[PDB]
């Protein structure tokens, strides 16, 4: 069972698979709000 | 030059200094530049 | 792809009296679908008002200030907005009785406490090699599709001991379609946290500090996303504005 | 807009080896929402289906044939398509109880029995002049808008002792804007038929003849309307085979 | 009250207002099918 | 060139002589050439 645990600094990518467009793109350096 | 452009403002918005978060929208903004190269 | 929500709009603003290549407005009205609204530049806080109650229309009010007063001024006759807004389900959502709040270390060692979701499900799984080797050099990648099989939500991650800044260098495009080219579905157990986020860039500049050199008298990008247990809902809009 | 449906949608064939400008994919992808599906050219038959599936996906089934085994070739390496379909409500529908059998008489002083819608009311309407004022020379013009405030059916009507084709010659882009600028909304009784009419045109040579001279090795045109009681269903589609 | 017996042929625009953008376009010599 | 574009094509396709229905999509022809012009 891999386990990941996203409780630190991260980058994300909210995109598109069959087209390969990215939405909305961008990092997570405080995840307070 | 669609993912690598949008590769490229990320690496833009995160070399000012602050380790704060980032969040853009590649498709938004290519689609302004899309009009705004439609004839100005 | 009627299972989310991705609605798409673009528009133009141009004073009322100020005609323009009549072979542009059906260009954008047929390509871009744009709405050619005529207003006043003029009455500043009257033409922020309107734009801000237009892309504050077409992204649900997550984006209620994309443009200002003093972004116009007394020459701004055009003015080109786009506003992209996304809202979809998690394909497997996480359980809100199964969020207990953790201790999310920034790389700033820093600490701070926070809603973390959990579930054991089905997503797209991936482990790449890093610059160092020592601990298996090997950060995680998680791909999370939403219901229509066809928005998905990519995570690079590195390990607490390493900051997500010695990963960003790496970053390239051919580097997120490795991505997609390993990811295989397995059966991890992820601990993602419930969190909203809003930027707010300031273009003109980083176009320039990019490339386009061909003018604006300014440039606004805006985007908020709300993760959280259901599924994602997102927004974004751009405002180029033009001086002639 | 969303009390009616306007669905669209763009794509693109490509031979599955055959590479293209990789920034003219997203170009598509992003601008046209197209969608780049690899197929193979060659199996002339097997491509043909495809297509057909496809546009016959995005169009309801209107247009179940649009591009044919014939149009294709060994040399086609893309073929772009797109497909408009469209589907709305009269605002203020007929009554199927007051469709009678009417006489359409064609301006070939022909016959033909038919079905023929009745209601009255509230309608774009408007009178304007024409070459022979003899009779009031003067041809009607209704403009029917469907649920959706955003769409309309607009006539452009002659009298019976007056072909369609003497109002034809008349007919220019600004006659268009002079009809909604002058369409009063009034309380007119209607009569129109109930019918369904599809066409199917070839480009490459009108386009030819019409202006555009930069090559494809083939163009295929299509679509059909569905006029009745309650609304309109109507859809098309265009094929642009390239043969390099 | 305007008549309008649409009892011979015409032609037709199935277009959108606010843009002005054509749809479909046409004329009916055979209302017949 | 939008309708006075479209309004010509209408002029064609009557044209022939042929006193027959004729029935076609603007958006759609027109969304096709653009595509078409993009690189080609």
């Amino acid at each position: 069972y891999p386990q990941v645990i996203v409780d630190h600094p991260f980058l994300y990518l909210i995109r598109n698979r069959k087209s390969g467009i990215i939405l909305f793109m961008g990092r997570v350096m405080n995840p307070h709000h | 030059t669609i993912t690598e452009w949008s590769v490229n403002m990320y690496n833009h918005l995160r070399g000012t200094g602050e380790d704060e978060n980032i969040l853009f929208s590649p498709l938004s903004i290519a689609l302004a530049m899309g009009m705004m190269e439609l004839g100005a | 792809e009627n299972q989310y929500v991705m609605k798409l709009a673009n528009s133009l603003f141009v004073q009322n009296g100020f005609h323009v290549n009549e072979e542009f407005l059906q260009m954008l009205k047929m390509y871009f679908n744009a709405e050619v609204n005529h207003v006043d530049f003029s009455q500043n806080v009257a033409v922020a008002n309107s734009i801000n109650k237009w892309v504050e229309n077409y992204t649900n009010s997550l984006l209620k200030d994309l443009v200002s007063p003093e972004d116009f001024d007394g020459v701004t006759n055009l003015a080109l907005i786009n506003a992209v807004y996304f809202k979809g389900n998690w394909k497997s959502q996480f359980r809100p009785e199964n969020t207990r709040t953790f201790s999310f270390t920034k790389d700033d060692e820093s600490e701070v406490q926070i809603p973390m979701m959990y579930q054991q499900g089905e997503f797209y799984y991936g482990e790449f090699s890093d610059g160092s080797n020592e601990a298996g050099g090997i950060y995680q990648v998680l791909e999370i599709p939403y219901e229509g099989d066809e928005i998905s939500m990519m995570l690079a991650l590195s390990r607490q001991e390493v900051p997500l800044a010695t990963l960003e260098p790496l970053l390239k495009a051919q580097l997120i379609e490795e991505w997609a080219n390993s990811v295989k579905k397995q059966k991890v157990e992820v601990y993602l946290p419930r969190f909203t986020v809003e930027q707010e860039i300031d273009l003109k500049d980083i176009l320039k500090a990019l490339g386009v050199t061909e003018f604006l008298s300014k440039a606004v990008h805006k985007s908020c996303i709300e993760v959280n247990e259901e599924g994602s809902e997102a927004a974004a809009a751009s405002g180029m504005i033009a001086i002639s």
